[PDB]
């Protein structure tokens, strides 16, 4: 069974900060990029799309192209972290991951903005 | 173009099996179907998939049908349950159901 995991459910993060959140996925060896889809969206708005070690920008919604990354040196880790940076009201919400390797799953994680 | 996954709600005495269906039909590239129950919070927890226990996915005759069987059920079953059809290539994304719940009685 893949199945991903979130350290946890809800994050409280400062308006105004830089914040990063996670889900967890197992890896064997080594990490086979080629193998590995990572997705993250929120609201419907498509943050994250990273298939085979290459960000598709054009589907990504434009609104994050330039506050929005994906740790790179975390996935070998077996850890996808999203990062996104100036925290504002609207970044809050429920946010979704979903991570294919061998194969598919995804979690929801809430995000609490505290201003 | 959501899953369906059926009946909505349904009432079955322990030990009994326990059977919805979840349709789709998809033209994704490349795609898997999971079989979620809700967590006691609302997280997602994965239970099987088509492809790849006692909850068992299997294709119907027709090819948009599949069973999602919950054999010899338990009472602690009872819960919250939903198909997520998860699209990988070329656009990835996530299509869920309605949420189905399942009442198991002694
Ligand atoms: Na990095």
């Amino acid at each position: 069974a893949f199945t991903v995991t979130v350290p946890k459910d809800l994050y409280v993060v400062e308006y105004g900060s830089n914040m990063t959140i996670e889900c967890k996925f197992p890896v064997e060896k080594q990490l086979d990029l080629a193998a590995l889809i990572v997705y993250w969206e929120m609201e419907d708005k498509n943050i994250i799309q990273f298939v085979h070690g290459e960000e598709d920008l054009k589907v990504q919604h434009s609104s994050y192209r330039q506050r929005a990354r994906l740790l790179k040196d975390q996935l070998s880790l077996g850890n996808a972290a999203l990062q996104i940076t100036d925290v504002k009201l609207q970044d809050a919400g429920v946010y979704r991951c979903m991570i294919s390797y061998g194969g598919a799953d995804y979690k929801r994680i809430t995000v609490k903005v505290n201003a | 173009n959501p899953p369906t996954f059926s009946p909505a709600l349904l009432v079955v005495t322990e030990g009994d099996n326990a059977t919805f269906t979840c349709s789709f039909s998809n033209t994704s590239e490349s795609f898997v179907l999971n079989w979620y129950r809700m967590s006691p919070s609302n997280q997602t927890d994965k239970l099987a998939a088509f492809p790849e226990s006692r909850f068992r996915v299997t294709q119907l005759p027709n090819g948009r049908d599949f069973h999602m069987s919950v054999v010899r059920a338990r009472r602690n079953d009872s819960g919250t349950y939903l198909c997520g059809a998860i699209s990988l290539a070329p656009k990835a994304q996530i299509k869920e159901s309605l949420r189905a719940e399942l009442r198991v009685t002694e």
